């Protein structure tokens, strides 16, 4: 009957869920538990570059807090 | 930037040579005209971006608008030429010499 | 007018796209001229701080400008806060 | 660099697919197979003759309207301006004259596919 | 990754050379589409993306209408691509050799400094405001709506008058 | 006898409510939505397809098939 | 890790479009009082794979009267543009985050039109020429309409990005503020994808196969993949722009699920339209767009210029 | 063993070609009326994976369904030749089989096998749509029996 289309619909459903979820998880894994930190403007890019210089491991996502100040 | 600007100036020169040297096709001449237009657009955009002349950034849009107007007029004239003869040949339109 | 009403009703029955387009064109012309919120858009875009506010020297002859951001002087944004 | 790599990966994927399509199967090429189709008969013309399209005025109008589109597209940054009254008036005038040109062409039967 | 803009400019030069060499207008429109995409990439590399995307979209529409017209009237039984005459190919490779020769000459003659092989990719972007919001291309094109209303109105009148012009030319 | 298939008897004049109904029919694509509903009902019906080599199509004793020579 | 991200974007999209072919055949069958394929797979799920293997094991059959360079370039161009168009979509985080995402979408769609045109002209046949000219007319009409629609909708939005569309539709959809733009955008996506009612480029009845009439198997499969990928993409773009899925900062999985459900619904809507309606004439499509949608969308573009000014609801730059 | 791997690969390609059979939108007469009755919802060829394509470039099998006239025969031969290489022919009905009712006509090719190589003959006038579906499945079995890779390997 009409529910015979549901296997193909479910395969399309999982194949459309997979890319966005995988992109979010890969962004988290690459950025260390945080999001991508998109930089639309030069100020945001400067913040990213400053964070990369501050961290010392040349990774902008390694956040440095109050433990650096005595 | 100076190497790229030299390349863009040479591209304009090549498109000008294409415009001046006809090969039997008014459409190809119009194509060379729009190649000159594209070269000028890229030159103006690169110059404004390099000099940070955001006040002069409307200039490429203006030249694009007027260039598309002239391309429109050229296509209309090519339509009239094709209706007159049926071949669109610059050597075929020659009867004004006398 | 009878002829105008009959023409508009016939146009609304037969070509109800040009009627909608002209009505929307007229509404988009008229509505900024009668709305009480028209000045607020310009004031919001003015109050949006895309640049650093460059401080001025203290010659002691201007009492209008503040001396600190936590002062009653200056262009407060309570209109936008309560808008 | 990332977008460049994705573009090159998609291009290489399409090239790999068409290379597989061309080197995988068995080829048997002869003249009647590779002749142009023409619904089971030999074509009378060469399929390169003039075609004489009927919507040429609509195409030129499309060029002009595409450049009007290019003019209208910086509006999302234009509405962030500090004046907004001259901006609103200018946008109204631009859309109005574009609509007036379309209306004049419609009245003069420009978009009617003259045969 | 330094000479990326130079590679793009060379590709633009090659595309304009093909357009000058004048194939059948199908391939002329192809060469202009490639040159438009390359110039878009050059503008994007030099700065704001709005101008490059604008010229790309505009030339896509333009070459589409051009393709329709060269199918309609500017066509022939055997539209020459580039190999109908060996002179066209020989002249293309001659222009390529001349381009290489001239850039080598200008690299050897490094007194003026227009093209330098060692200094290529060093002077692409001169000075940029590192910290700052609303400094990209497209803000000025928006400022055409508020600061250059004369530019806006002459462009709009050009398009309006152009509609009237094309109707009167193709009135027949 | 005969009948008309597209001729209309007189006219329904011009009215604001009828004009609004025609305007909504044109703008809201009502007959298109109706056709969508019809094929949606067909989607939710049961198909007439038989499983071919296991369920054969019905026939009749008069059916003309393959020839044969008979015996007493 | 980025190449793994590219794989997890590209491979699910290709499997999704193959099963879109399966879902299209089954939905059309069940609306035609028959079934879809149910023999090749357990429930027909192996039918697209069998079709793909047959098409890639038939010969490509290069013709005599054919510009071979463009004849080969065009289908690969179409497929790579479909995937490149799939690149910048956020669900809710894009693979490639672009400031001018919608402009990128428009440029890539126009280049796909060029792929169709070059295929039609290169396959030197009269039916291919007919299909190419019909593609020219169709893209003229929907290009001008689509540009105006996106201008007005993104004027209601802020920048030309798509994460900004997510944050705009965080509280409410854009369908309720601009539903006429949504209707005209749905029709324009049909015209962009060359789908029924107004396909007119692969017109099986007016022409034989349009621009694919000389393309044998292989590159024909490439054209089909590009077309169906563009179908899923236009429906995905419609649900990102107008039917905004629920977004929460803590978990994006419900955003991805909501996006999936609405994209599936709009793809099934495309198949529904194909089952329901007959074909336009390609001059009637141009007349319909340029005489109904273009004046209405010009007026609505003016209305959406005026609306944030008189309501003071101008969106932020970021 | 290379024989086993080659046999399984050949079975895979035969399965693909038999599960995706695309006949051409090409008929001639009452037999083609029964052919679209085989396309009808009852004996769903699309359920079998059999779907018409208009162009011969996208076709796999020509179902010669009708009377092959002398005036028609160059068109049928040209259309068959324009197919890509793995192509099959199902003659359908008495006309396409051996001329049938018009066998002694001055204008009828006595069987379409005089023009194109016929893979499967389907008898009837008209054969029922069930009978044409039987011929289609018999063609599927026939191309299931093919051993191209194994013949190549022992070649
Ligand atoms: C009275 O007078 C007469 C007539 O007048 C009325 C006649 O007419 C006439 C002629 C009569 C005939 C010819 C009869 C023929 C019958 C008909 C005309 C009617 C039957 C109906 C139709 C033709 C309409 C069919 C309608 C449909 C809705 C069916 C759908 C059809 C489609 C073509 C669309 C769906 C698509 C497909 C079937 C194929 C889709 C699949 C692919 C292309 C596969 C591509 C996918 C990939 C490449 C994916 C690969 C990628 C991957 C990642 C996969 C991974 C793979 C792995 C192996 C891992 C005669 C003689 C006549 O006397
Ligand atoms: C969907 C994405 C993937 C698409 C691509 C498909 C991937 C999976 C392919 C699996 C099968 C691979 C081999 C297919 C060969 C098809 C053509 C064929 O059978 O040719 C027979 C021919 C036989 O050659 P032959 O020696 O008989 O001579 C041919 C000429 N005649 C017959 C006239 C004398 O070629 C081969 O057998 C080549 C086998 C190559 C195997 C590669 C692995
Ligand atoms: C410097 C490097 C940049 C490239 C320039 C050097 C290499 C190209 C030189 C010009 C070749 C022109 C030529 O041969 O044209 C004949 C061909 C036409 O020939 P044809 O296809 O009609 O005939 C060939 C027939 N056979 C194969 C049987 C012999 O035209 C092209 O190749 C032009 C196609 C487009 C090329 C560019 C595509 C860019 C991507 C688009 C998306
Ligand atoms: C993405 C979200 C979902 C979208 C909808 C998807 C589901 C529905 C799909 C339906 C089937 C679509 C398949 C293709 C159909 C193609 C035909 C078609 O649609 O033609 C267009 C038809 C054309 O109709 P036509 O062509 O028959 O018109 C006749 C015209 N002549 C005689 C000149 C030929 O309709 C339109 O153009 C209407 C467009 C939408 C209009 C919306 C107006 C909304 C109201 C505005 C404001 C009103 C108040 C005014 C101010 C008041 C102030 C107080
Ligand atoms: C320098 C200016 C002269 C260039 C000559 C190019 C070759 C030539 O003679 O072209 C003439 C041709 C006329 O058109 P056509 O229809 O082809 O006429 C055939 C003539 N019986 O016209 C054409 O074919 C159009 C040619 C356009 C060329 C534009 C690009 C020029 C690039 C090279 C610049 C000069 C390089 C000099 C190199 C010298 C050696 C190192
Ligand atoms: C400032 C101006 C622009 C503002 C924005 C709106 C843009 C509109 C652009 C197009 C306008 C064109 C109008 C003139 C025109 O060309 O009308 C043609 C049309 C008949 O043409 P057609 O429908 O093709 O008919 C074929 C044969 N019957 O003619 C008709 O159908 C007759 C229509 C008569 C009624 C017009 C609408 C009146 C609405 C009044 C609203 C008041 C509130
Ligand atoms: C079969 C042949 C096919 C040939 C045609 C290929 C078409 C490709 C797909 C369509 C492309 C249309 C034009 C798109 C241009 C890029 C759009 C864009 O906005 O790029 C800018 C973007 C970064 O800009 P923005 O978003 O502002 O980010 C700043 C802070 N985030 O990103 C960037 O700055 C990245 C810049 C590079 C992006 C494009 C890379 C293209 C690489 C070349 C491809 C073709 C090579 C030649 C053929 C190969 C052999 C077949
Ligand atoms: C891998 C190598 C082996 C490939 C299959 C070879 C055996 C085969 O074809 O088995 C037949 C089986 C059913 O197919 P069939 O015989 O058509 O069934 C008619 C029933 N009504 O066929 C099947 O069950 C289909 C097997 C498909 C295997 C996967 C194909 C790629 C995905
Ligand atoms: S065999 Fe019989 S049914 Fe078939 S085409 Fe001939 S006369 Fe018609």
């Amino acid at each position: 009957m009409w529910f015979e289309i549901l296997p193909g619909l479910a395969i399309m459903g999982v194949c459309l869920v997979i890319p966005g979820v995988s992109t979010a998880y890969i962004h988290k894994f690459t950025n260390g538990g945080k999001e991508k930190r998109v930089a639309r403007v030069q100020y945001q890019w400067y913040l990213m570059e400053r964070d990369r210089r501050i961290s010392g491991v040349n990774r902008y996502y390694v956040s440095k807090g109050l433990e650096n100040i005595d | 930037m100076p190497s790229t600007f030299f390349n863009l100036t040479m591209a304009f020169s090549l498109s000008l040579l294409g415009t001046l040297m006809f090969r039997s096709h008014l459409m190809s001449t119009l194509l060379c005209l729009e190649g000159m237009v594209l070269s000028l657009f890229i030159m103006t955009s690169v110059t404004s971006l390099n000099s940070n002349s955001m006040s002069s950034m409307p200039i490429p849009i203006t030249i694009l608008v007027f260039a598309a107007c002239e391309a429109a007029v050229g296509l209309a004239l090519l339509v009239k030429v094709s209706n007159t003869y049926g071949t669109d040949y610059v050597q075929n339109l020659n009867l004004l010499q006398c | 007018a009878g002829r105008i009403s009959a023409f508009l009703k016939n146009a609304w029955a037969k070509e109800p796209v040009l009627v909608v387009s002209f009505s929307v064109w007229g509404l988009a012309i008229i509505m900024p001229m009668i709305s009480p919120y028209t000045k607020y858009a310009s004031m919001i875009n003015k109050a949006t701080p895309y640049n650093y506010p460059v401080p001025v020297r203290d010659d002691g002859n201007m009492p209008d400008v503040p001396s600190h951001p936590q002062d009653p002087l200056g262009p407060s944004l309570d209109w936008l806060k309560n808008l | 660099m990332n977008l460049y790599t994705v573009i090159f990966i998609n291009i290489l994927l399409s090239l790999t697919l068409i290379l597989v399509a061309f080197w995988l199967p068995q080829m048997n090429l002869y003249s009647e197979k590779a002749n142009p189709y023409e619904c089971g008969f030999d074509p009378t013309s060469s399929a390169r003759l003039p075609f004489s399209m009927k919507f040429f005025l609509v195409a030129i109008t499309f060029l002009l309207f595409d450049l009007e589109i290019a003019l209208l597209l910086p509006l999302p940054w234009a509405i962030q301006t500090i004046k907004t009254s001259t901006m609103m008036i200018m946008a109204f005038i631009l859309v109005t004259i574009l609509s007036l040109g379309l209306a004049y062409e419609w009245t003069q039967k420009g978009l009617e596919w003259t045969e | 990754m330094n000479n990326y803009i130079f590679v793009l400019s060379s590709l633009f030069l090659v595309g304009c050379l093909g357009l000058a060499l004048k194939p059948s207008p199908i391939y002329g429109g192809l060469g202009l589409i490639v040159s438009g995409f390359v110039g878009c990439l050059m503008v994007l590399g030099f700065g704001g993306s709005f101008l490059g995307l604008m010229v790309f979209l505009i030339y896509l529409g333009g070459m589409l209408v051009v393709f329709g017209y060269t199918t309609a009237m500017a066509t022939e039984e055997y539209p020459e691509t580039w190999g109908s005459n060996w002179l066209i190919l020989g002249f293309l490779v001659l222009g390529v050799i001349m381009e290489v020769f001239l850039i080598c000459v200008l690299n050897y003659y490094d007194e003026v400094g227009v093209i330098n092989l060692d200094g290529l990719g060093d002077w692409l972007m001169y000075e940029v405001d590192d910290v700052g919001v609303m400094l990209e291309g497209g803000i000025g094109v928006a400022a055409m709506y508020s600061c250059a209303t004369w530019m806006m109105v002459v462009a709009g009148w050009s398009l309006f008058a152009g509609i009237f012009i094309i109707i009167e030319i193709t009135r027949d | 006898t005969y009948k008309y298939v597209n001729k209309k008897e007189q006219e329904s004049e011009v009215d604001m409510k009828s004009a609004t109904d025609n305007a909504a029919r044109i703008l809201m694509w009502t007959e298109l939505i109706r056709g969508l509903g019809m094929t949606l009902s067909y989607l939710f019906r049961e198909p007439a397809t038989i499983n071919y080599p296991f369920e054969k199509g019905p026939l009749s004793p008069r059916f003309r098939g393959e020839h044969a020579l008979r015996r007493y | 890790m980025f190449f793994i991200n590219i794989l997890t974007l590209l491979v699910p999209i290709l499997i999704a479009m193959a099963f879109l072919t399966l879902v299209e055949r089954k939905i059309l069958g069940y609306m035609q009082l028959r079934k879809g394929p149910n023999i090749v797979g357990p429930y027909g799920i192996l039918q697209p794979f069998a079709d793909a293997m047959k098409l890639f094991m038939k010969e490509p059959m290069r013709p005599l009267t054919t510009s071979m360079s463009l004849f080969i370039i065009a289908p690969t161009l179409s497929l790579t543009l479909a995937l490149s168009l799939w690149v910048p979509l956020p669900m809710p985080h894009p693979l490639i985050n672009l400031n001018l995402g919608i402009l990128f979408i428009l440029a890539t769609s126009s280049l796909s039109v060029y792929s169709i045109l070059w295929s039609g002209w290169a396959s030197n046949s009269k039916y291919s020429l007919f299909g190419a000219l019909r593609a020219v007319a169709q893209t003229i009409s929907y290009e001008v309409t689509m540009a105006i629609i996106l201008l007005s909708v993104l004027l209601m939005n802020g920048s030309y990005s798509l994460q900004t569309l997510i944050t705009t539709q965080e509280h409410m959809w854009l369908l309720l503020p601009a539903w006429p733009m949504a209707m005209m955008w749905f029709i324009s996506t049909l015209a962009e994808t060359n789908r029924a009612p107004f396909d007119l480029t692969e017109g099986e009845s007016e022409l034989v196969s349009g621009f694919n009439v000389e393309y044998a198997a292989g590159p024909f499969a490439l054209f089909f993949m590009a077309e169906y990928t563009n179908i899923i993409l236009m429906n995905a773009l419609t649900t990102i722009i107008f039917l905004g899925p629920l977004y929460y900062i803590n978990l994006p999985e419900l955003y991805s699920t909501n996006f999936m459900m609405e994209a599936l619904l709009l793809s099934s809507t495309f198949l529904w339209i194909r089952a329901s309606y007959p074909r336009f004439r390609y001059d009637q499509l141009m007349h319909l767009l340029w005489k109904n949608f273009l004046p209405l969308t010009l007026a609505l573009c003016m209305w959406h210029i005026s609306l944030p000014i008189f309501t003071a609801g101008v969106p932020p730059y970021m | 063993r290379a024989e086993y791997v080659v046999t399984k690969l050949d079975d895979l390609i035969n399965w693909a070609r038999r599960s995706s059979l695309w006949p051409m939108t090409f008929g001639l007469a009452c037999c083609a009326v029964e052919m679209m009755h085989m396309a009808a919802p009852r004996y769903d060829m699309d359920r079998f994976g059999v779907v018409f394509r208009a162009s011969p470039r996208q076709a796999d099998v020509m179902i010669v369904a009708g009377t092959l006239t002398n005036k028609m025969a160059p068109a049928l031969r040209k259309v068959y030749d324009q197919m890509p290489e793995p192509r099959y022919v199902v003659s359908m009905g008495s006309c396409a089989n051996g001329g049938g009712y018009y066998h002694y006509s001055y204008s009828v090719v006595r069987g379409c096998d005089r023009i194109v190589p016929v893979d499967i003959y389907v008898p009837g006038c008209p054969p029922t749509a069930e009978a044409l579906l039987y011929g289609i499945l018999q063609l599927q079995r026939k191309i299931k029996r093919e051993q191209k890779l194994k013949i190549w390997y022992r070649r």
